[PDB]
């Protein structure tokens, strides 16, 4: 069949038995950087298999009033195995990734979810003299969460999904790489990003490359006494990565 | 035999999600595990048993 | 459980958190107690040496 | 005389037998034969198990 | 000659190819390589199962029984020994040899024989060097009844005689047997009405040895003891059987106790 | 073959060669022949170092230990022996073995077994010819707890059987070992805490031979003693290693006690 | 010259105008384990440029009194850079080394040192009933030194040279790979290690390959109103690092 | 069999040697083998040090 797939990655794997293919985004599979389009005169480590490879986030109840969720990259990495401790000892890197966010549910669930990678994703701010204190763009391995209705904070992110925290139409979140994780057919959703951005490498801590989110489009919704916790989990691989520019430990 | 020079691991099993399963089911299942070895496998030196014993001729 | 059937089964089933550890052992045919009484570790315990990959496979 | 090879470890190794009695139940063990057939407790299914497909169609 | 597979290298993959995957709801089990599960490299590897045959495993010699007897009756010893053959007497080559349901093989009967003197009253003792007959009666042949009848004269039944100080005795014994192999479980009965002795002591059926002092008693008097020993050679051993979990009970039945599987745990999840 | 380089003649010089002069500075140490410092003569020189080879130097049987045990109990001997293998016992073999960091290597044990009688009330004393057993249990196995048990069965377990008068009985014991040599200094701990044993004998795990008296026990009573005898063939030897300054302490340490360097000189010109 | 060498390692470089040659340890230089002498079946990572590169231990001074020091080797490299953060998540571990040892001294000054790497250096105990605590093997980066009188403690490490903490002549330490620094010649020795150990790759924590050592053989000494102070700084740089068996953090 | 040269003393002489067994660590020892190779302990240096010229330039 068409519904079973594979991936493996360093030492660990993932495998699905309703799935619904790969979308490789923007139709380029991630590979290193050339020497034609280099700019950085030093050698870079590649430490291949130590860092690609299978990470898993912390999983999210979907509950019936939920709204969604993001998680920034690679921020969300930063605590992540041997991942994080080479961002920590390097002024430069670039990976892409395979994200795989999934989901299941019995035949007697519904719910539909809309999982898509928005590069450069600048959130808004409750207040519009002030942009959003970094505690509240990035929970780390924890996806700060999107809210139904409008919020009012001061430095709070502006999180209401009809404008998907970005101030564009949610509906419109779809040229951006995505699948939809809908519980009648697939359980799983495979996106292949490939390292986006406007110089060859940049600096981990400082930029994040894109930001992934999981917004409900259909409420999860069962006949009560079925299962009422059905968590979504999302698991990360880095794919070609390599740091380069070596310095001292942190990120001060 | 047990020893702690050339200890071999551990092996350890976790919920990866959970076990989903409708109303009208039960909501205790199994897992049970085999163990075999695979065909790089192999032994050497030979000893007695030591899960058997007695302490007379059997008559 | 080690004179039942019990004994070849551990129970999983759903949780409402997101469940621990169903269980875990070390690693050591032929002197673990959970692998000793198999036939890989009753054909291993005629043997002091042991080498190569072997595979659980779970039901 | 029958010349055999030795038990040879890894990274001369012959050793000469002449079996001397008229009974072949007199000869000295073998411990030379080394031959295997796992597929017959291992895999004894009538319709072969291709390991990268399916078990169960 | 018999080694090891190698393991071969493997880099990522991500396809519809499930190795991993199996139904176990077959007889065949999975014939996953560690080269399906993780990447591994080629590593040649030159281990033998060269003593993991059925000829390294069962071709070690192992005690079946002792027998004692006395040139002058120590305290019911009689003069002479006695012993019905089978390998059912230890726990020791019989485990191994119920691992299989049917063997046959070409045995090496070495005995290691000794002696001691016994308590008496005797004084000044001076005893020249025993000679110790060993007599194999094949079954339905006559049976002595004392230490000299005519039954040593061993007119046609192989014997040893052997004298103390020398090298252990051996000798080798074919493969004898009504049926095509040895019969380690039999789960019919002797008779056709299913009465009578059942299990395997129906079938066996092996003669006895007889051992005595072939010299005439000495004043003193010695308590000799003979170990018999059984070494298998050229065997085939067909049909594998799981190996016990319980103690024997009897020699010629498998009658056992029920006993725990496997030892104690705290826990489901112990370190 | 092996043959010392022979010794060329040369003339007078008065050049700008200094072969004299070097610095020991660094590792490499100088070169020089006798026939750079005087102008020596042609000898052909015959003599071979063909025993100073590590294996004429290592090839010679050396006692490792002695164990006592007795038929009757003389004095705390038990009535079998035991002893778990290694080579510090001695400080004749072991100081060989402590001048290489690593050997591989084929044993030959050779057992030299000897026996006495006790002092005993016991009259009109004559003891048949003993026969003892001699079994070697690899590290794991079941270890005998009295004279006569299950364990000296010897269903698997290597044993031999020798009676006194024969020709010391001997063997060879393969190179068995985890690693790629035997390690003869090792610097780690047991645990990965660094706790626990240090030094060589957490490594050290070779098993225990055991032996007994065959024979049941005479009213006089043995006692016997057993001498076991290693002798490497096959010998590499790797990395070598400055000899022991110091006496030995203990037979699982390198404690040593601080010791002189050299014997005393009256002064620094000494005739 | 024949005076003059330099040495590059990954992104260090070490130079020397006063030095004696190189001494290449029983005369293999380090390389990565072959495929016919391997022994762990799966994929060894190898960071190169990363671990291998000059690493400095803290300095000790050259008193006109010292009796020597001692490092234990990877036990002084644990807190040291990428290497000590490979040593912390992997079971095994091999590498060769190049360790150099430099103390430069003037004209009017004169002293010898033996700077010699033992394999397998096993070290004795002032008790005869005890073997010595970790503690006082080892220092990590700072040298655990000799005294020149026999000492008395209880897990004290007996040490005295004439014995080495060994109990073998001081004097017959010169199979071990040496060179002496003589300070009316070089200033430096450089020996080069390879990976010597009966097993193809051990577990760093718990086994210790070989122990530098720094023995005076003449003490320094000089006219005072000359400089007091003399520092001897040892650095070394693994060479061929490769480490397998990945597992987590720790060395419990 | 295989015959080699006995140790023959500088101003017949040859053996005959036959394996019984199976093992080849049931062999007599080598003792025939007086290989060497002193340039490693003696001359470790990574660089040829020539006897005639100054160790030290």
């Amino acid at each position: 069949s068409d519904r079973v797939r594979s991936i493996t990655l360093g030492n660990s794997t993932i495998t699905t038995q309703e799935c619904a293919n790969v979308v490789v985004g923007y139709g380029v599979w991630p590979d290193y950087l050339s020497d034609e389009e280099a700019t950085a005169e030093d050698q870079p480590t590649q430490p291949d298999v130590a860092t690609c490879r299978f990470y898993t986030l912390n999983s999210v109840k979907w509950e019936m009033q939920s709204a969604g969720w993001w998680w920034k990259f690679p921020d969300a990495l930063s605590e992540m195995g041997l991942f994080g401790q080479n961002m920590q000892y390097h002024y430069l890197g670039r990976s892409g990734y395979t994200i795989h966010v999934q989901c299941n549910a019995s035949k007697f669930h519904q719910g539909c979810l809309l999982v898509v990678c928005v590069p450069e994703a600048e959130m808004g701010c409750t207040n519009a003299e002030n942009a959003p204190t970094y505690g509240d763009l990035c929970g780390g391995e924890t996806a700060k969460q999107f809210e139904q209705n409008a919020v009012t904070g001061e430095t709070a992110v502006q999180t209401a999904v009809c404008n998907a925290g970005m101030g564009v139409g949610v509906g419109n979140l779809t040229i951006y790489p995505h699948q939809w994780i809908n519980l009648r057919t697939n359980n799983s959703a495979t996106i292949v990003m490939p390292y986006i951005n406007s110089v060859p490498m940049d600096n981990m801590f400082r930029h994040n490359n894109f930001t992934l989110m999981i917004i409900p489009f259909a409420p999860l919704d069962y006949v009560t006494g079925a299962s009422s916790y059905i968590p979504i989990t999302v698991t990360v691989a880095p794919m070609s990565a390599e740091y380069n520019g070596l310095r001292l430990a942190g990120h001060q | 035999v047990d020893d702690k020079y050339t200890a071999s691991g551990f092996i350890s099993c976790w919920y990866q999600t959970n076990v989903i399963v409708p109303a009208e089911a039960q909501k205790s299942c199994y897992i049970m595990c085999f163990v075999s070895a695979c065909n790089d496998f192999s032994v050497r030196m030979l000893r007695d048993t030591q899960f058997i014993k007695q302490d007379t001729f059997y008559q | 459980n080690l004179k039942t059937m019990e004994a070849y089964r551990v129970q999983v089933r759903s949780t409402d958190e997101m469940g621990g550890q169903i269980f875990g052992f070390p690693l050591q045919p032929g002197a673990s107690s959970v692998l000793q009484r198999t036939l890989l570790g009753e054909i291993l315990n005629y043997y002091t040496h042991w080498s190569g990959s072997l595979k659980l496979t779970f039901v | 005389a029958q010349v055999s090879t030795q038990k040879t470890g890894a990274h001369i190794i012959h050793y000469t037998n002449i079996n001397y009695y008229k009974d072949a139940a007199s000869n000295s063990a073998n411990r030379q034969d080394f031959t295997q057939d796992p597929s017959k407790f291992t895999e004894p299914v009538k319709d072969v198990m291709i390991k990268s497909l399916p078990a169960l169609n | 000659m018999g080694r090891v597979a190698d393991t071969i290298a493997r880099g990522p993959s991500n396809s519809e190819q499930i190795p991993a995957l199996t139904a176990v709801e077959t007889g065949h089990t999975s014939q996953v390589d560690p080269s399906d599960t993780m990447q591994t490299r080629h590593v040649h590897n030159y281990h033998s199962r060269s003593e993991s045959s059925i000829e390294n495993f069962l071709c070690r010699s192992a005690c079946v029984i002792y027998i004692k007897y006395s040139s002058a009756e120590s305290n019911n010893l009689k003069r002479y020994a006695e012993w019905v053959i089978n390998t059912r007497q230890v726990a020791q080559l019989r485990r191994k040899m119920e691992m299989f349901t049917y063997i046959r093989c070409d045995m090496e009967l070495t005995f290691v024989i000794t002696s001691h003197q016994e308590m008496s009253t005797a004084t000044n003792s001076d005893v020249p060097v025993q000679t110790h007959q060993i007599m194999y009666v094949p079954p339905g042949g006559p049976v002595p009844t004392s230490v000299n009848d005519y039954v040593w004269q061993t007119s046609t039944n192989p014997s040893i005689f052997w004298t103390e100080g020398n090298a252990p005795p051996r000798m080798s014994i074919p493969f004898m047997s009504i049926g095509n192999a040895y019969t380690m479980f039999y789960d019919g009965w002797s008779n056709f009405s299913r009465d009578g002795i059942y299990g395997y002591n129906s079938l066996n059926n092996m003669g006895t040895i007889y051992a005595r002092h072939v010299n005439d008693s000495s004043p003193g008097g010695l308590t000799s003891t003979i170990r018999i020993y059984f070494k298998p050679k050229h065997v085939k051993a067909y049909v594998p059987r799981p190996p016990r979990l319980c103690q024997y009970k009897k020699a010629k039945n498998v009658n056992f106790d029920v006993e725990a599987v496997t030892t104690e745990r705290a826990s489901l999840v112990t370190t």
